[PDB]
C-alpha cells in the first residue's frame, strides 16, 4: 500500500480508468527501471519509463500483465508488482505474491483445484444427475 | 514394455486410441504415467491454422498394450 | 446448359416409372401399366375370395379423372 | 467465476502458466511427474477464460481444463 | 412404349422441333443427325427424349451400357488411388509423396486398374481389403 | 543436376493434376468434336 | 547493387515450403497445403531483413509487370485478329463493339450473335475500340505489332526481375533513396508518359481523328507515318503554323502559343458527332499535365543541394493540437513496406472510384458515350476495383499497426495520438453511423409505410415531403453558368451532366443533364452512410489492432488469428484481419448500391433514344424521381423489371449471362455454408469420413482437416463476393446489352 512511484510521461488516452475504477476496483503496476526508456501502453500510445519506480494505474488486471509481459520482461524488467486498489484505499499485492513468478515451481505453494484422474475417468452425466456434483470434481 | 515396442493405446480419450506407436522410454521412476510413446499420426494440438501437432504422448502401463516385442 | 444453348433435346430427363408404376398400382390407367387396381381382372381389383372391395369404383373415378389433386401426373 | 481443473496427466511443462493472460496459473511441488511440478489454479477468480492454457497443453488430452461458468464483471473482461 | 411413353418418331412435338434443329458443333447438319438419333428414344408429350432406367434390356443403352462404362472407369480411378496409398505407405516418405507424386509408380499402379474388379474381388476373399475394428481410430461415446 | 529438380517441380500436385484435368479435358472435348449429342447409348 | 545474391536453380523449385520454416517439415496435416498459399507472398514472414524484403518486392513487381504487358498483348491480338475494329469503324452506330468468338464445340456457337458487318461473336464491353479510335488506330496490323510489343515487352520486365533478384540485386539505401525515386516517378514515370501520349495525339492521334470525324471512310487516310513526314496532311488540318521541322518547334521556345491554339485547345463539352470528349482538348490536357508533373519531379533534394528533403517538410509541419506533428512519419514510411502498401491501395482504389466516375460523363473516346454497354461496364468495373483497394489500403494499414509500428518512433507524432483517442474517433464514426442509417433507410421504409397506407402526401417524395439536394443542385448550376463565366477561354462547359442540352449522337443519347431530385437525395445520403460504416469497421480494424481494453496484447495475438478464445463473453473476429473481413461485406454493400443508382438513374433520366423531332425517349421512362424512394420501387422496377432479359435470354447470343447468373447465385448461396458454421463440426464429420477411409485402408498420409477459422471466413467472404459481384455484373450485362 501507500504506492511509490513517479508518474510514466504519458499524455494521457481515452483507453485509460472508467467510473469501475473509481467505485468497483483498479490496478497498480509498479516497476523499477535502470533507464528513461520507450514502452507502449496498454491503452495504446506511447510512454516514456521514468528512471528509478514506475507507477501505472490500469482498469483490469489483464491489461497490467499484458504491459508486464510485452514491455517490461523483454526490456528486462522483472521486478514489477500487480496490485488490486479498491475505492476505499485498500491495496492487495496480487501477481508476484510469494516473491517468485507462477512459472517458477516454489516450495510452500499448495495446490489448488487439481484433479487425481484423468478426462477420461471424469464421470458420466447421467450418473452425476440431481446433486451438486459435477463432472470435474476432485 | 521397452523402448521401440510397438504397443496398441487403450487410452479412450487419446487420439491415437487403438492405433500403434513406438515406446520411446518407460520411466524407471513411480509416477503414473512412465511410458513415452511417439506415432506417426499427429495431434490436432495447436493454434488454429498451425500446421502440425504432437506426435509424443505419455500412457500407463495398464493403458498400453505390447503388440510386438 | 444445353437449354441455354437452344437445345432442350439434349435435357436428360428421366421419368419417374416406379412411382408412375405405384400411381398405376391404385389404378391410374394413364400410363398404360395394365397392372394392379388398373387392370379390371387382377386378383387386387376383384378381391377374388370375398368380392368385398366396394371403394373401388368411387376411388377408381377419382384417381382416373383428373379434376383433382389424387396422385397427380408426374 | 470460470473453473480451471488440472488432471494428473500433467507432464508439468509450465507452458499454461506462461500462457496465462491473468495470471490464474501457478507450479506448485508434486512427485506425480518427473518435472516434479503441477499446475494449479488458485486464482480462478480472475480467470476469464480464453482457454489459452488449453491451447499450450501437450497432453492428449489436455491436463487442463476450463469450465466455463457464471459471469462476473473480471470473467467478463470488462474494464468498464 | 412403358408409362405412357412412346417413340420419337410417332411424336408430333419431336418432329416440330426436330424442323428446327440449332447445330451444337461446326458440322453442317449438326442437329439433323442429333434428331435422327434421338428418334429411336422414347419422346413424350413435349417431345423430347425422355429416359427410362429400369433395366428393360431393349432399351438399355439409356442407363445400363453408360452405368457399365462408369463403374469401370470410376472404380479404375479408384483402385489404383488405393493401390497408390497403400504402395507409399511402405516408405517414410509417404507425406512427401503425397504432393510430390512418385511418377513412374504412379503409372505402375495406373496400368493395373484395366483389372480393378477381379482383383478387388480376391481382395473381398482375402480379407487385405478391410481394416480391423481394433487397428483404426475412434471417439468416446 | 536440374534436369531432375524440374522433374520433381513438374511431378508436385499442382502441376499434374492441371495436366491429367487437361488431358482429360481434351478427350472429352475432341470426343464431342467428333461424334455429337449422345445422351443415350443408340443400341 | 550486389552481384549474384541468389543462385539461380531448379532446386527449390523441387522444395515446397522453402521460404518459410513450419512449411518445411513435410505435410503432416492438410492445413500445411492452404498455409502454402497463405505465406507465398508475405515476403516480410520470409525473411527478417529489409534488404531482402525490397529486393523480392521489385522481383515481384518485375513479374506483375509481365502479367500487365502480356494481358495487354493478348487483349490488342484479340482485337486485331480475332474481332470488326475496321467494320465498327466504318460504321460505329450500326456496329456493336466484338472480339472472342467463342468454339463451336457444344451448342457454344450461339453465343456467337451478330454484332454488325457479318462478325459473329461475343459482344465485348472494355471499351478497347473506342480508345484503339481515339488513340489513332486505323486498321489491324498496327494492333498486331501491339501485341508483339506488349510480348517483348512482358519479357523485358521478367527478365528484368531475373536480373535484379538473382543476377544483380540493388541495397537497401536505394529502395530507400526515396527523394530521387519521387522525383523520377512524378516527371519521368508520369511527366514523360503524358508528353509522349501527346506527342502521339499532336502527331497521330489528332489528324487520324479529325479524318474520321468527317466521313472519310477510315482506310483513305495515311499511316500515322506520313503526318510527321509531311506536314502538307497537317496544312488543311489547322494551318495556323509553319509546320517544320525547325520552323514549327520555334512558337514554342518562343513564348509564340496562341499559334498553337488550332489544337491546344480548351474547349469543353462533347463532340457533337461522335459523343467522346474532344480530342484537341486531350491532347492539350496530356500537355498541361506532363509540363505539371515534370516541374513536381524537379522538388527532392537527391545530390545536388537542390530541392527538399521530405523529413524536413514533414517534421516543419506541426501545430498546437497534433504536438510533435509529423515527426517520424519519414521513419514510418522508408521503415514499413506495408506503411506505403496502406496509402498506396488506398488511393489507387480512390482514385479509381474517380476514374468511374469521370468516364462516364465525360465519356473521353469516340463512340463510348453511346455505348451504354460499355459505358455501364466500366463504371460499374472501375467502383468495384477501387473499393478492393481501398479495403485493402486498411488492411495493410492495420497489417503496419500489427507488425511495423515502433512506439519509439511515434512519440506524440500524429499516429500516437490517434491511438490516444481511438475511442472518442471510434464512438462518433459509430454515432454518425446509426444516424446516417436512419435518416437514409428509416426513410426509405417510412416511404414504403405510406406508400403501402395509401398515404404519398406524407412520403419523402417530390409529390410529398420534399428533400431537395439543394447545395448538388446549386453546384449543377455554377458548373454551366461557367463555360461563358469562370472559365472563359473555354467553349462549352465540363460535362453536360451538370446542365446543357441533349447531345445526341446517332439515334441514342450521350448524354443530357442529369436533375438531381428527392431520389437522389435519398441514394446520395444512402452512399454516405454505407461509405461511413465501411470506414467504421476498416478505422476500427486499424486503430483497435494492436491492442483495445478487452484484448490489451491484440499486437502479441498479430494481424490474422481469429481469436482469444470463448472467455470475457467471446472474443471472435477481433482481430484487423477480421475487421477487413467484415469490411469486405461492407463495401460490396456501398458499391452494389452505388451501381444499382448509376444503372437506374442512366436508364430512367439519361439513356435513351432521342426522336427526329429531338424528343428523348428514356429507357424505363423516368421511374426513378417515383420508384426509387421506396425499397418495394427498388424492388419492382429495378430489380424485378430489369432482370427480365436475364432470365429470358435463354436460347439467343446471351444465354451465358442467364447461366453465370445462376452460377453466380449458386456461388453467393455457397458462400454462407463457410460464413454461418465453425470448423468443430466440420472436423468432426472428417472424421467420420477418415474413419470409413480406414476401413478399407485408404485413409491418406497426409491428415485430413477441417478449414481453419480463418480460413474458413476467407472462403467465406471470398465466395460472397464473387457470387453477388457475379451475379450483378450478368444482370448488367444482358439487361443493358438487349435493350441499351
Ligand atoms: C484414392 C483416392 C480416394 C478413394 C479410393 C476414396 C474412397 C472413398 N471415399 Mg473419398 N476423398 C478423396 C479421395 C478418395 N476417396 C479426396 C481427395 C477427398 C477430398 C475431396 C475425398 C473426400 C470424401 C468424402 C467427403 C467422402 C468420401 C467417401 C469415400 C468412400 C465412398 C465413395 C465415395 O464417396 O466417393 C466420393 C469421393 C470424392 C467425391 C472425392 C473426389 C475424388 C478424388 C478426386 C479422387 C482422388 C484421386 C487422387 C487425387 C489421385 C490418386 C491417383 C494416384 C495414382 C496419384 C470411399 C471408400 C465417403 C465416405 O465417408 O464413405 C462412405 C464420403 O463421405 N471421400
Ligand atoms: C453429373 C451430371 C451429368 C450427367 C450424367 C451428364 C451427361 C451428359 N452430358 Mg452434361 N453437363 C453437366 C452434368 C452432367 N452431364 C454439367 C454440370 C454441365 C455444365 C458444365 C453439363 C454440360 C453439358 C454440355 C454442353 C453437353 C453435355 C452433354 C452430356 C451427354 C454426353 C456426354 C458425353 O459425350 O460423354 C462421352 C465421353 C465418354 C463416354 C468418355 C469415355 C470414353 C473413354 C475413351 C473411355 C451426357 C448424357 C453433351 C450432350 O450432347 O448432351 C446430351 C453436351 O452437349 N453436358
Ligand atoms: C531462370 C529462371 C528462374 C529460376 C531457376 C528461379 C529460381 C528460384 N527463384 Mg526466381 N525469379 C525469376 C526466375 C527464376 N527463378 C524471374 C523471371 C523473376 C521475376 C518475376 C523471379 C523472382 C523471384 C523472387 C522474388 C524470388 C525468387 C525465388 C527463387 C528460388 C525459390 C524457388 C521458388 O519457390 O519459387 C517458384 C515459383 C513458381 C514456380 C511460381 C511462380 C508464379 C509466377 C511467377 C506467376 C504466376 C502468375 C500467372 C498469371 C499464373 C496465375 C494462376 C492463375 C491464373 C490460376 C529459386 C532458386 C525466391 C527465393 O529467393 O527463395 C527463398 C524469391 O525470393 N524468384
Ligand atoms: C491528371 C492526370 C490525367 C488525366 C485526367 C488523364 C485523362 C485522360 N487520359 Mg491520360 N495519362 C496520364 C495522366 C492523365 N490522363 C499519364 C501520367 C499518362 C502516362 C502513363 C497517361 C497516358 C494516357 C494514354 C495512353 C491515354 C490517355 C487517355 C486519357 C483520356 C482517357 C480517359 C481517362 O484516362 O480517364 C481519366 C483519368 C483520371 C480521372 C485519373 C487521372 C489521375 C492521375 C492518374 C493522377 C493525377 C493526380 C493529380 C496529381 C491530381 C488529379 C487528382 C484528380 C482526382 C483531381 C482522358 C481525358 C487516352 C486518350 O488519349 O484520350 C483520347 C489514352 O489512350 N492517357
Ligand atoms: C514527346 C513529345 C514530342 C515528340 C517526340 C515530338 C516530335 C516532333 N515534333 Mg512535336 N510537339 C509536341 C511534342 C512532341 N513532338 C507538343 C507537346 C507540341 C505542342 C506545343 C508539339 C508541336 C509541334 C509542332 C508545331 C511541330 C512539331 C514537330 C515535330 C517533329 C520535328 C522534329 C524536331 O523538331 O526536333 C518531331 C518528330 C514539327 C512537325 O514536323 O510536325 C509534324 C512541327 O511543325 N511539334
Ligand atoms: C498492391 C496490392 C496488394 C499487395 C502487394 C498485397 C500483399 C499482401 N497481402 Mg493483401 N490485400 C489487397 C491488396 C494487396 N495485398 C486488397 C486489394 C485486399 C482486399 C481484398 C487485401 C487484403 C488482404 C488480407 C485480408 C491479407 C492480405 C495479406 C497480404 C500479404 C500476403 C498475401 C499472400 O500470401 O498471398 C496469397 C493470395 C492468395 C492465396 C490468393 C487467394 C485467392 C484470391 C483472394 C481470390 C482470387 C479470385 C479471383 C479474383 C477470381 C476467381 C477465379 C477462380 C474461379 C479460379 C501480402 C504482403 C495477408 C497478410 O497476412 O498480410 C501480412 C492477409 O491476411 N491482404
Ligand atoms: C439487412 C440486414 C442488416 C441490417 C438492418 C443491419 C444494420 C446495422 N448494421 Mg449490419 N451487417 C449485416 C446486415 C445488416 N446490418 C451483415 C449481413 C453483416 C455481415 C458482414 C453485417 C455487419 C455489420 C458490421 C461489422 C457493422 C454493422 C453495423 C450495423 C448498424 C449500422 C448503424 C445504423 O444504421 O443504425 C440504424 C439501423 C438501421 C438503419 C436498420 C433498420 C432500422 C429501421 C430503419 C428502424 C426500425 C424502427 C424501430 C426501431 C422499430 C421498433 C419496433 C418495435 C416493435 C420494437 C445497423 C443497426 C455497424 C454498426 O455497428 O454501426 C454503428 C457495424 O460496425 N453490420
Ligand atoms: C479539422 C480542422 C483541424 O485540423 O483542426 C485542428 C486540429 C489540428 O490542427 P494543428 O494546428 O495541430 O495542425 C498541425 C498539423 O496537424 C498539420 O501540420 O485538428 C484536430 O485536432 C482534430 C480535429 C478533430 C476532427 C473531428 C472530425
Ligand atoms: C501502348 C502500348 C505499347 C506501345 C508503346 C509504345 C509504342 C510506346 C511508346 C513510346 C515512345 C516513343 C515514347 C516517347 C517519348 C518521349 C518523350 C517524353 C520526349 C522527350 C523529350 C525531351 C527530353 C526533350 C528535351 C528538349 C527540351 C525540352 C529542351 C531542348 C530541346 C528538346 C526538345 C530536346 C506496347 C507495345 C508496349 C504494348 C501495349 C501498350
Ligand atoms: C437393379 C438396378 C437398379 C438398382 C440398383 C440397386 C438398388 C442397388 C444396390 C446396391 C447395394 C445395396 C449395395 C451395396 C453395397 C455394400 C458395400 C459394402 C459396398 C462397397 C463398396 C466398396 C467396398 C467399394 C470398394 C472400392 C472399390 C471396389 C474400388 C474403388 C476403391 C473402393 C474402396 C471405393 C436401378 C433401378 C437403380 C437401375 C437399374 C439397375
Ligand atoms: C464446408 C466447410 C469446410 C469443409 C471444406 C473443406 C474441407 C475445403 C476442402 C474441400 C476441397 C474439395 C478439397 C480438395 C481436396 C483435393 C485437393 C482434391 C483433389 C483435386 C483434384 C481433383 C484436381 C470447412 O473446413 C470449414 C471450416 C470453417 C468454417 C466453415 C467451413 C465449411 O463451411
Ligand atoms: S500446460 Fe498442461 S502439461 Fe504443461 S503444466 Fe500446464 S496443465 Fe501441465
Ligand atoms: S467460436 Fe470460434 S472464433 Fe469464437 S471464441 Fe470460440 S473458437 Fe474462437
Amino acid at each position: 500500500t501507500t504506492l511509490t512511484g513517479q508518474p510514466p510521461l504519458y499524455g494521457g488516452s481515452t483507453g485509460g480508468l472508467l467510473s469501475k475504477a473509481d467505485i468497483e476496483e483498479k490496478y497498480a503496476i509498479t516497476w523499477t527501471s535502470p533507464k528513461e526508456q520507450v514502452f507502449e501502453m496498454p491503452t495504446a500510445g506511447a510512454a516514456v519509463m521514468r528512471e528509478g519506480e514506475n507507477l501505472v494505474y490500469l482498469a483490469r488486471k489483464e491489461q497490467c500483465l499484458a504491459l508486464a509481459a510485452q514491455q517490461l520482461r523483454p526490456r528486462k524488467i522483472n521486478d514489477y508488482k500487480i496490485y488490486r486498489i479498491f475505492p476505499d484505499g485498500e491495496t492487495v499485492l496480487l501477481h508476484p505474491k510469494d516473491g517468485v513468478f507462477p512459472e517458477k515451481v516454489n516450495q510452500g505453494r499448495e495446490a489448488v483445484n487439481t484433479v487425481p484422474r484423468s478426462i477420461g475417468q471424469n464421470p458420466n452425466p447421467a450418473q452425476l444427475k440431481f446433486s451438486g456434483k459435477k463432472p470435474y470434481d476432485p | 514394455v521397452q523402448r521401440g515396442s510397438k504397443v496398441r493405446i487403450l487410452r479412450p480419450e487419446s487420439y491415437w486410441y487403438n492405433e500403434i506407436g513406438t515406446v520411446a522410454s518407460v520411466d524407471q521412476s513411480g509416477i503414473k504415467y512412465p511410458v513415452i510413446v511417439r506415432f506417426d499420426k499427429v495431434n490436432y494440438t495447436g493454434f488454429s491454422g498451425s500446421a502440425g501437432g504432437v506426435n509424443t504422448n505419455n500412457f500407463a502401463l495398464s493403458e498400453v498394450e505390447e503388440v510386438s516385442a | 446448359v444445353v437449354v441455354a444453348f437452344g437445345t432442350p433435346e439434349k435435357q436428360i430427363l428421366i421419368e419417374p416409372v416406379f412411382a408412375q408404376f405405384i400411381q398405376a398400382a391404385h389404378g391410374k390407367l394413364l400410363y398404360g401399366f395394365d397392372t394392379l387396381l388398373s387392370n379390371p381382372d387382377s386378383i387386387a381389383a376383384t378381391a377374388w375370395p370375398n368380392y368385398g372391395n366396394v371403394w373401388l369404383p368411387g376411388w377408381l373415378d377419382a384417381i382416373n379423372s383428373g379434376n383433382n389433386s389424387l396422385f397427380l401426373t408426374i | 467465476a470460470h473453473t480451471v481443473k488440472i488432471y494428473d496427466t500433467c507432464i508439468g511443462c509450465t507452458q499454461c502458466v506462461r500462457a496465462c493472460p491473468t495470471d490464474v496459473l501457478e507450479m506448485v511441488p508434486w512427485d506425480g511427474c518427473k518435472a516434479g511440478q503441477i499446475a494449479s489454479s488458485p486464482r480462478t477468480e480472475d480467470c476469464v477464460g480464453c482457454k489459452r492454457c488449453e491451447t499450450a497443453c501437450p497432453t492428449d488430452f489436455l491436463s487442463i481444463r476450463v469450465y466455463l461458468g457464471a459471469e462476473t464483471t473480471r470473467s467478463m473482461g470488462l474494464a468498464y | 412404349d412403358v408409362a405412357g411413353l412412346v417413340p420419337c418418331k410417332d411424336s408430333p412435338a419431336f418432329q416440330k422441333r426436330a424442323a428446327a434443329a440449332v447445330n451444337t458443333t461446326a458440322d453442317p447438319a449438326s442437329g439433323q443427325k442429333r434428331f435422327e438419333r434421338y428418334s429411336q428414344a422414347l419422346c413424350g408429350e413435349d417431345g423430347l427424349p425422355h429416359l427410362v432406367v429400369d433395366g428393360r434390356l431393349s432399351r438399355a443403352g439409356d442407363f445400363l451400357i453408360p452405368s457399365a462404362l462408369f463403374l469401370f472407369i470410376t472404380g479404375w480411378i479408384g483402385w489404383v488411388g488405393r493401390a497408390y496409398l497403400i504402395a507409399v505407405r511402405n516408405s517414410g516418405e509417404a507425406n512427401e509423396k503425397e504432393i510430390i507424386i512418385d511418377v513412374p509408380l504412379a503409372i505402375k499402379c495406373m496400368l493395373t486398374g484395366f483389372a480393378w474388379p477381379l482383383a478387388a474381388l480376391k481382395e473381398l476373399a482375402s480379407g487385405e481389403l478391410t481394416a480391423k475394428d481394433n487397428e483404426i481410430t475412434v471417439s468416446p461415446r | 543436376m536440374q534436369t531432375k529438380h524440374l522433374l520433381t517441380y513438374l511431378s508436385t500436385a499442382p502441376v499434374l493434376a492441371a495436366l491429367w484435368m487437361t488431358i482429360t479435358a481434351g478427350i472429352l472435348i475432341e470426343f464431342n468434336r467428333f461424334y455429337p449429342d449422345l445422351l443415350f447409348h443408340p443400341l | 547493387v550486389d552481384n549474384d545474391p541468389v543462385p539461380t536453380s531448379f532446386e527449390k523449385w523441387a522444395k515446397p515450403g522453402h521460404f518459410d520454416r513450419t512449411l518445411a517439415r513435410g505435410p503432416q496435416t492438410t492445413t500445411w497445403i492452404w498455409n502454402l498459399h497463405a505465406l507465398a507472398h508475405d515476403f516480410d514472414t520470409h525473411t527478417s531483413d529489409l534488404e531482402d524484403i525490397s529486393r523480392k518486392i521489385f522481383s515481384a513487381h518485375f513479374g506483375h509487370l509481365a502479367v500487365v504487358f502480356i494481358w495487354l498483348s493478348g487483349m490488342y491480338f484479340h482485337g486485331a485478329k480475332f474481332s470488326n475494329y475496321e467494320a465498327w469503324l466504318a460504321d460505329p452506330t450500326g456496329i456493336k463493339p466484338s472480339a472472342q468468338v467463342v468454339w463451336p464445340i457444344v451448342g457454344q456457337g450461339i453465343l456467337n450473335g451478330d454484332v454488325g458487318g457479318g462478325f459473329h461473336g461475343i459482344q465485348i464491353t472494355s471499351g478497347l475500340f473506342q480508345l484503339w479510335r481515339a488513340s489513332g488506330i486505323t486498321n489491324e496490323f498496327q494492333l498486331y505489332c501491339t501485341a508483339i510489343g506488349g510480348l517483348v515487352m512482358a519479357g523485358l520486365m521478367l527478365f528484368a526481375g531475373w536480373f535484379h533478384y538473382h543476377k544483380r540485386a540493388p541495397k537497401l539505401e536505394w529502395f530507400q533513396n526515396v527523394e530521387s525515386m519521387l522525383n523520377h516517378h512524378l516527371a519521368g514515370l508520369l511527366g514523360l508518359g503524358s508528353l509522349g501520349w501527346a506527342g502521339h495525339q499532336i502527331h497521330v492521334s489528332l489528324p487520324i481523328n479529325q479524318l474520321l470525324d468527317a466521313g472519310v471512310a477510315a482506310k483513305d487516310i495515311p499511316l500515322p507515318h506520313e503526318f510527321i513526314l509531311n506536314p502538307s496532311l497537317m496544312a488543311e488540318l489547322y494551318p495556323n503554323i509553319n509546320w517544320g521541322v525547325f520552323s514549327g518547334v520555334i512558337p514554342f521556345f518562343t513564348f509564340n502559343w496562341a499559334a498553337y491554339s488550332d489544337f491546344l485547345t480548351f474547349k469543353g463539352g462533347l463532340n457533337p458527332v461522335t459523343g467522346g470528349l474532344w480530342l484537341s482538348d486531350t491532347a492539350h490536357h496530356h500537355v498541361a499535365i506532363a509540363v505539371l508533373f515534370i516541374i513536381a519531379g524537379h522538388m527532392y533534394r537527391t545530390n545536388w543541394g537542390i530541392g527538399h528533403s521530405l523529413k524536413e517538410i514533414l517534421e516543419a509541419h506541426k501545430g498546437p493540437f497534433t504536438g510533435t506533428g509529423h515527426k517520424g512519419l519519414y521513419e514510418v514510411l522508408t521503415t514499413s513496406w506495408h506503411a506505403q502498401l496502406a496509402i498506396n491501395l488506398a488511393m489507387m482504389g480512390s482514385l479509381s472510384i474517380i476514374v468511374a466516375q469521370h468516364m462516364y460523363a465525360m465519356p473521353p473516346y469516340p463512340y463510348l458515350a453511346t455505348d451504354y454497354p460499355t459505358q455501364l461496364s466500366l463504371f460499374t468495373h472501375h467502383m468495384w476495383i477501387g473499393g478492393f483497394l481501398i479495403v485493402g489500403g486498411a488492411a495493410h494499414g492495420a497489417i503496419f499497426f500489427v507488425r511495423d509500428y515502433d512506439p519509439a518512433v511515434n512519440q506524440n507524432n500524429v499516429l500516437d495520438r490517434v491511438l490516444r483517442h481511438r475511442d472518442a474517433i471510434i464512438s462518433h464514426l459509430n454515432w454518425v453511423c446509426i444516424f446516417l442509417g436512419f435518416h437514409s433507410f428509416g426513410l426509405y421504409v417510412h416511404n414504403d409505410t405510406m406508400r403501402a397506407f395509401g398515404r404519398p402526401q406524407d412520403m419523402f417524395s417530390d409529390t410529398g415531403i420534399q428533400l431537395q439536394p439543394v447545395f448538388a443542385q446549386w453546384v449543377q448550376h455554377l458548373h454551366t453558368l461557367a463555360p461563358g463565366g469562370t472559365a472563359p477561354n473555354a467553349a462549352a462547359t465540363a460535362s453536360v451532366a451538370f446542365g446543357g442540352d441533349v447531345v445526341a449522337v446517332g439515334g441514342k443519347v450521350a448524354m443530357m443533364p442529369i436533375a438531381l431530385g428527392t431520389a437522389d437525395f435519398l441514394v446520395h445520403h444512402i452512399h454516405a452512410f454505407t461509405i461511413h460504416v465501411t470506414v467504421l469497421i476498416l478505422l476500427k480494424g486499424v486503430l483497435f489492432a494492436r491492442s483495445s481494453r478487452l484484448i490489451p496484447d491484440k499486437a502479441n495475438l498479430g494481424f490474422r488469428f481469429p481469436c482469444d478464445g470463448p472467455g470475457r463473453g467471446g472474443t471472435c473476429q477481433v482481430s484487423g484481419w477480421d475487421h477487413v473481413f467484415l469490411g469486405l461485406f461492407w463495401m460490396y454493400n456501398c458499391i452494389s448500391v452505388v451501381i444499382f443508382h448509376f444503372s437506374w438513374k442512366m436508364q430512367s433520366d439519361v439513356w435513351g433514344t432521342v426522336a427526329p423531332d429531338g424528343t428523348v425517349s428514356h429507357i424505363t421512362g423516368g421511374n426513378f424521381a417515383q420508384s426509387a424512394i421506396t425499397i418495394n420501387g427498388w424492388l419492382r422496377d429495378f430489380l424485378w423489371a430489369q432482370a427480365s432479359q436475364v432470365i429470358g435470354s435463354y436460347g439467343s447470343a446471351l444465354s451465358a449471362y442467364g447461366l453465370l447468373f445462376l452460377g453466380a447465385h449458386f456461388v453467393w448461396a455457397f458462400s454462407l455454408m463457410f460464413l454461418f458454421s465453425g470448423r468443430g463440426y466440420w472436423q468432426e464429420l472428417i472424421e467420420s469420413i477418415v474413419w470409413a477411409h480406414n476401413k478399407l485402408k485408404v485413409a491418406p498420409a497426409i491428415q485430413p482437416r477441417a478449414l481453419s477459422i480463418i480460413q474458413g471466413r476467407a472462403v467465406g467472404v471470398a465466395h460472397y463476393l464473387l457470387g453477388g459481384i457475379a451475379t450483378t455484373w450478368a444482370f448488367f450485362l444482358a439487361r443493358i446489352i438487349s435493350v441499351g
